[PDB]
């Protein structure tokens, strides 16, 4: 039940000693399914730091201190292993390789595009695959709609304008317009679809009076000629 | 801004934003879209850019 | 406005298209008179495209 | 909740003798509320004066408000003025 978010909620509510998660087998082990080895850089580790620093006062009501300290031992051991491996890795380098430039370009651009979830070109119907497109657009809409409205730039070209304490520079909004062109272009999609239908179903709906090589064929001219035959008058 | 921009078919982000604001406003009425862009663009080019 | 969300089930854009290269053209109509009528005019071509 | 209230007013007496420093219409504009003075527009989002990390009663008299406002350093501005011409 997200104990690694329950610690964050108890920290941000500023009352963590008053509850202390009721560390028994019935409560502290029901959310764990040891502790699950936190994932973040420090956002789930500083919480463990503060949690141990608050639980130094009771020291016996909470039996889960030992598994947390075992994970501190694991973190210290992994850190010492990485420091020894970084000491050896800087000694295992060849004296000459002369890494190529125009492949370093491609690795940097490819890593940068693979960070922020966009498609990388290689250079090295069916409503199953219709929903898998219409579920990537809701991703982008509900990711752009969580940006703060007070978003603003600071380009490297405001130094040539000498902005005072209150001067209102003229390149402050080169990202918030761009973060609304996407968010409103991804909501006007089923309007340009309905305009493209009215375009194609009135250009292709003639198809034999505008295109020259179709209205000059034998069979099209014969069909258009034969539909215009006025019915025979008996007597 | 309010100034006349550069040579046409550039479509700065201000004009794209005001075009999409107009399409959210009126849903039709491309004269009322093309003046809301700024009036220095024709109907026959706002439709060619929204498509 | 009154536009829909782009996560609605009509996202088809080509359902009832029917280009006029795909139209049915008028051709000859073979007729059947009976079991023992082998001298009659067998078919009918009023406004046909092909023979 | 209305939007189209006037919220600016002009008195009829032309007192335009010592008023070249205020905001003139082109008379004097008289609003329905005061102004708002904002020190610095851009917040400095890190800076443990403001971010308050959870590790480790103290005062500090920082120089000015200009610490909290992303000012560029002068060596870049001289470099860019050298790149000007």
């Amino acid at each position: 039940l997200q104990e690694q978010s329950e610690l964050m909620s108890t920290v941000m509510n500023n009352t963590p000693t008053t509850v202390a998660a009721l560390a028994a087998v019935a409560a502290a082990s029901e959310t764990n399914g040891t502790i699950p080895k936190p994932r973040s850089s420090a956002q789930l580790e500083q919480l463990l730091y503060r949690y141990r620093a608050i639980q130094n006062h009771p020291k016996e009501n909470k039996l889960e201190i030992k598994a947390i300290e075992d994970t501190f031992r694991n973190i210290s051991r992994d850190q010492d292993i990485y420091e020894t491996k970084l000491d050896t890795l800087r000694k295992s380098i060849d004296k000459g390789f002369q890494y190529d430039e125009d492949l370093l370009n491609k690795h940097l651009v490819a890593l940068q595009l693979l960070e922020k979830d966009t498609d990388v070109p290689d250079y090295f119907g069916d409503p199953d695959t219709e929903i898998r497109i219409s579920a990537r657009i809701s991703n982008r809409i509900n990711e752009l709609e969580r940006l703060p409205a007070n978003l603003g730039t600071y380009s490297l070209d405001d130094c040539l304008e000498f902005i005072t304490k209150d001067d209102l520079s003229s390149r402050m909004d080169t990202f918030k317009i761009k973060a609304l062109v996407e968010l409103k272009s991804l909501k006007l999609l089923t309007k340009q679809k309905s305009i493209r239908q009215k375009l194609i179903n009135n250009v292709a709906s003639q198809a034999h009076h505008n295109i020259p090589y179709l209205r000059d064929s034998p069979f099209t001219a014969a069909a258009q000629r034969s539909v215009q035959i006025r019915s025979k008058v008996i007597v | 801004e309010n100034n006349g921009n550069s040579v046409k078919k550039n479509w700065s982000d201000q004009e794209m934003l005001l075009l999409l604001e107009g399409i959210e406003m009126y849903e039709d009425q491309w004269e009322k879209i093309a003046d809301h862009v700024g009036g220095h663009k024709r109907v026959e080019d706002c439709i060619e850019k929204f498509l | 406005s009154n536009i829909p969300d782009p996560t609605l089930p009509p996202t088809e854009m080509m359902t009832r298209f029917l280009h006029p290269n795909w139209y049915a053209l008028p051709t000859t109509v073979w007729l059947k008179y009976g079991n023992y009528n082998s001298w009659a005019p067998s078919f009918n071509e009023n406004g046909t495209v092909v023979d | 909740i209305m939007i189209d209230a006037a919220s600016s007013f002009v008195l009829p007496i032309s007192i335009t003798k010592n008023v070249d420093v205020l905001q003139r219409t082109d008379e004097i504009l008289w609003f329905r509320g005061p102004s708002v003075i904002v020190n610095e527009r851009i917040i400095n989002s890190g800076d443990p004066h403001l971010s308050l990390p959870l590790n480790r009663n103290e005062k500090e008299s920082l120089p000015g408000p200009f610490v909290l406002g992303l000012r560029p350093s002068a060596k870049f501005t001289a470099h860019r003025l050298s790149m000007l011409r």
